């Protein structure tokens, strides 16, 4: 394909080159169909300059970059790729799943002094949020929540997840922020300054930590060093550091595609009428009329240490889609005799 | 091919 | 040879 | 979880029901089941019987498997497979011989003898039937006392 | 295990109340470690080990 | 439930109605948990035939097994067409609640029967 | 295999060039699937400087360096070796353990005063879970906690270790910070700091200590004398004595898989309902279906002395996987009327 | 054969 | 020669 | 034969 | 080829 990709120098040519190679790859995938699930694990095999790649067992099979140049002090790379669009795979077949951004929050406020960008967590998990919500393929986003999510109280996520109607709560730490001045008697000073980031993805069924990553990036910070800068305005996230940090939001999306797409999704029961029941997922989830769903009883308790388990007992219970609206469905049981068994909370997942 | 270049909605900016 | 992505889990 | 029955500790009583210098009779109610009754009588030889008595009778013919179990409060102690006997339908389960003794050594050292079989009445579902050892030391004694002044002949 | 500490400490009184659980439930069950202190073995369960303590704490 | 004097173990289960049987119905008894137990599973017991102008009768082993499964705290339900109700589907439930005691006393009963009818 | 060895000199061109020829080894040995266990007793046999090494009963025969350059003030080296990955081994058929890195502390905060760097224990300890997490083969990280861990308290040792569901605590002091001045008449003044350190691990099923080492390395401090130094910054950790920090947490993430990889994993049981019991390990440590376990029952006693013991009373109870889950497991009791003697504490070993 | 050089995760930076 | 890792042991 | 010079672990320093 | 606007929907 013919794709373009822009991405400006920090501190090694290589680097620059990765990235726009990488945004160029990203945008070929999105054009050509092609799960974007698949690209995260590409780039480790990215990180040699070789001018031909060579893969198998991927959408893609060879990468020929043809042009390069460094118009205005950024890298433009110009590649044709072959992808190879496959129907099958375990991620077209389920419905999207629903995703709350938690708190993202700056673990020591002395290092957000310089710029004054105090909330930059809760205006990157805004970012966050718009990025899952619109460019991600299997993820819908229901907004972000004020309350910090733990891996010791379960419960409360599980609360939190309810409330909000999320399978899933994203939250993370920003963890270094600081700055380093280099120095050269020609020109002016350069203040590279540090992005680091621990995003944890927390399963809201049970209360499971079910993600775990780390993500650092430095950028060039080409504001004065007592400017006041805005973390909701163009001139913060115009600038190179937030390029950096929009960068950062779109590997955390692909990271999210890499390990929670091929799960499979788990509509729940949200209110029984007798013989039809209701589904929290609808039409804009991907949910089609005459689908045929399996009924999974749920109990997840926490054990004697305050740890939490999950258990699922099988039912002999089908269900099948009645009528579709926007945000739920309505399902008819197929096993009348049975339907006084199934109660609010139940999991239901798509036969294939 | 030949895969288009057209922007879309910014995210923050 | 890339290593693929996550298969089908249930729970 | 499947259907166990045994009397807690805060029901569980022996009893000597016969005490005669011709018979002596031990009885062990088990809640919701029945009774666990050996009987020792006046004799030439050694004999103890084990009999335990349903309220429901046996349903049909079934292999009975009897293991001395821990109980509950003994953590890390595995159970001794003491043997595999048969229960007769409408009759009561019958234990003789060295291994009715081997029930009342089992309860002596403070472990529960145990019965698994699947039950008629049950779907022909897996049932236990525990004899409780609380409260049975005095009552062991008192049973051994009685053995002890029977008539040597029959 | 669980431990019972005697609210007048004595030796006899230690001694009596281990032979007190172990004539209840059977032998080798509980054991005085010194003249206040009485430990007696309990089920791994919450729930089974307050069940437990039920019939034990009423003993005489 | 009704046990009588025999050599032979017997019980009857009648379901007796007040409305007679309308129709002769094909009747399904599943042993569903009751609200009060979530993340449980209903088992399908039997398919039993209800008879016109009849009390509903199950016997043999599954009347035992109708006992059995309220003796674990569940509610046998009986699953068929009415015909006094425009011939659509109704559930007839047992409830386990106050059951254990009754249930011990109808054991001892039990116990004490006669032998010979 | 193509490896790069990169090295900063500090006293001696021996001891980079080593370092160099370590880091080559621990990339291809990655690379090649094979174990990183068996690394760390090559080493000691690789203090000599010779073209060539033989060595027996390894998983790599013959290494043979090509290229020694001292580029940027750090040795590059280049080599090339046969490694033939073993697809047998006491460590590849067992379940991933569960390890919480406990806390590590500074026994004199006076050796911590130039830089300021009194945090240093904690954000050492997050590069330890952190290496522990994403770069060992037979290891899961459950977090960090802030309580001390002695020897002196096996059942708080298993208290903290039931609560955070983890088999092994790691935790630590270190014991030097100091630095010395190296002075030339020609250039400035060299501060050449140490980074001494103390682990041990502590088995949480019984509370006994299974792992005792120390470390000690020395490298430069490039910052000034006055200035602060944030522990939590890429400042700190891409200087000298970050990259010395972050070798010695591999050299620890080394030496834990060559200790406790081989030991059996014993997985404990959660709770029992009825037939089915619940395993602590599932899909993410190892799991699948089929699975065939053998149980033990647990009695471990503090003696007389106050000194922890252990004693496994053997079973006849096998099991088998019934239903996986991505943090917990469902097994069934092959044998029925031996489901009453199991207890929740009881820990189990795969059958091979 | 020829091992790669793919960098991975920072570990603390 | 070099050593070689701990074997298999249990407890 | 010849014995090796690979050192060990310190003891203090 | 251009997208094609939502079609129709009923709720």
């Amino acid at each position: 394909y013919e794709v373009t990709g822009v991405a400006t120098i920090v501190s090694s040519e290589e680097t620059a080159r990765l990235h726009a190679l990488e945004d160029a790859l990203f945008k070929a995938v999105n054009f050509s169909g092609a799960d974007i699930g698949s690209i995260s694990n590409l780039m480790p095999l990215l990180e040699e300059s070789r001018n031909e790649y060579q893969f198998t067992n991927h959408e893609v099979r060879y990468i020929l970059v043809e042009s390069e140049r460094k118009r205005r002090g950024k890298v433009e790379v110009k590649i044709r790729v072959d992808i190879y669009p496959s129907a099958t795979g375990c991620h077209t077949d389920q419905y999207k799943k629903t995703i709350l951004v938690g708190n993202i929050e700056v673990a020591s406020p002395q290092q957000a002094v310089m710029g004054q960008i105090y909330q930059v967590g809760d205006d990157f998990s805004r970012v966050v949020n718009r990025q899952l919500d619109q460019t991600s393929r299997s993820f819908v986003s229901v907004g972000t929540t004020d309350y910090s999510i733990s891996s010791n109280y379960p419960a409360r996520t599980q609360m939190i997840a309810q409330d909000n109607g999320a399978q899933y709560i994203i939250g993370g730490v920003i963890t270094d922020l600081t700055a380093t001045v280099e120095s050269q008697l020609l020109q002016d000073d350069i203040i590279n300054r540090q992005f680091a980031l621990e995003m944890k993805v927390f399963d809201g069924k049970t209360g499971h930590e079910v993600f775990n990553k780390a993500y650092r990036e430095v950028a060039r910070w080409p504001f004065a060093k007592t400017s006041q800068v805005d973390t909701r305005s163009a001139r913060f996230w115009a600038s190179t550091y937030g390029e950096m940090m929009l960068r950062v939001s779109r590997n955390i999306m692909l990271d999210l595609e890499s390990e929670l797409s091929c799960k499979i999704t788990l509509p729940e029961v949200v209110a029984v009428f007798g013989n039809t029941v209701t589904m929290d997922l609808g039409r804009m989830h991907g949910v089609k009329e005459g689908d045929k769903l399996q009924l999974w009883h749920t109990a997840s308790f926490i054990d004697q240490n305050g740890l939490p388990r999950n258990k699922v007992s099988q039912s002999e219970i089908t269900l099948t889609v009645s009528r579709i609206y926007e945000h739920e469905a309505e399902l008819t049981i197929d096993q009348p005799n049975l339907a006084s068994s199934v109660q609010i909370g139940d999991v239901m997942n798509k036969i294939l | 091919c030949a895969m288009l270049e057209p922007i879309e909605t910014d995210e923050v900016t | 040879q890339v290593p693929e992505k996550r298969q089908q889990t249930l729970f | 979880m499947g259907k166990r029955y045994v009397a807690t500790p805060q029901q569980s009583q022996w009893e000597m029901v016969v005490n005669t210098p011709l018979e002596c009779q031990l009885v062990h109610p088990i809640p919701s089941f029945g009774d666990a009754v050996f009987s020792s009588r006046a004799n030439k030889k050694i004999n103890l019987d084990f009999e335990l008595k349903m309220r429901r009778p046996m349903g049909e013919t079934r292999n009975v498997s009897l293991i001395s179990m821990p109980p509950p409060w003994r953590p890390g102690e595995h159970a001794d497979r003491i043997t595999n006997l048969k229960f007769f339908k409408q009759f009561d389960g019958y234990v003789g011989g060295q291994t009715a003794w081997g029930i009342l050594s089992e309860l002596e050292k403070g472990r529960y003898p145990t019965f698994s079989y699947q039950d008629w009445q049950s779907r022909d579902q897996r049932i236990e039937v525990a004899l409780s050892s609380v409260l049975f030391q005095n009552k062991y004694n008192a049973f051994s006392d009685c053995i002890s002044n029977l008539l040597k002949y029959s | 295990y669980i431990t019972f500490n005697l609210l007048e400490s004595d030796f006899t009184t230690a001694q009596r109340m281990a032979d007190a659980v172990n004539n209840f439930l059977g032998p080798q069950m509980a054991s005085a470690v010194d003249a206040t202190s009485v430990r007696v073995r309990a089920p791994r369960d919450v729930s089974q080990r307050v069940a437990f303590l039920s019939a034990i704490e009423n003993l005489e």
